[PDB]
């Protein structure tokens, strides 16, 4: 299915993702496109942070579903 | 003309150098880091105050979820000279001062662009996991142009380099 993920500069990035697929699976499809380290990634949906060991399943991910996508990068 | 650690030459003619241009190892060192690649003049305070407005005037955009903290915290946080700006700060910077921000980042030997799609005038900005300096051309150009013929050139020379860093023991 299809998943977006939207960054806080606008921009939209879509994901080919199956429901089976768990947190830090995604951060790598984002890694795979957008060349972003997963441990520089965190994902938000619905206004809760997604952790690494969960599946999008379990946080009612489904068609068209919309992340957001907010970078560290603190130094 | 020997290259030094922090050197890389720009294209295949490597008549252009691109270089590190450090900057004061504080707490501040991204603000310092973009001030000198856009204004060639030092600014923090101006920085975070306008990070700071305009997580106030956005919570909506940037709410307690999207910032790992509520809204309200955030803005007085961000004013702390302690406190460390990262990717929320280089967005919003970016979009007002109309020039694209790219964070090349060491340990991972990847290019982080920030409205990219939006401006075409860019800087650089080095991350080294912890800290983060300038990225010159000629020990003094700042500001590149993405549809510039060298552009292509300059971002190889950014990743070289960042790889080299890494290599050489640099990322943190």
């Amino acid at each position: 299915m299809q998943i977006f993920v939207k960054t806080l500069t606008g921009k939209t990035i879509t994901l080919e993702v199956e429901p089976s697929d768990t947190i830090e699976n995604v951060k790598a499809k984002i890694q795979d496109k957008e060349g972003i380290p997963p441990d520089q990634q965190r994902l938000i949906f619905a206004g809760k942070q997604l952790e690494d060991g969960r599946t999008l399943s379990d946080y009612n991910i489904q068609k068209e579903s919309t992340l957001h996508l907010v970078l560290r990068l603190r130094g | 003309r020997v290259l030094k650690s922090t050197e890389m030459s720009i294209g295949g003619s490597g008549e252009n150098v691109l270089s590190v241009h450090p900057v004061l190892d504080d707490n501040s060192c991204l603000f310092h880091a973009i001030a000198y690649g856009i204004f060639k003049q030092d600014s923090v305070r101006d920085l975070r105050e306008m990070v700071s407005k305009e997580v106030l005037n956005n919570p909506v955009k940037f709410n307690d979820a999207i910032l790992d903290k509520p809204n309200k915290d955030y803005a007085q946080w961000i004013l702390k000279m302690e406190s460390w700006g990262g990717a929320i700060e280089i967005g919003i910077i970016s979009d007002a001062l109309a020039v694209a921000i790219y964070v090349v980042d060491i340990d991972a030997v990847k290019i982080e662009k920030f409205n990219e799609d939006k401006f075409d005038n860019y800087i650089l900005i080095l991350f080294n996991g912890i800290h983060y300096d300038s990225l010159t051309m000629n020990e003094f150009k700042t500001v590149f142009n993405k549809n510039q013929p060298e552009s292509d050139d300059v971002l190889t020379a950014a990743l070289q380099l960042a790889s080299n860093l890494k290599q050489t023991g640099y990322s943190f």
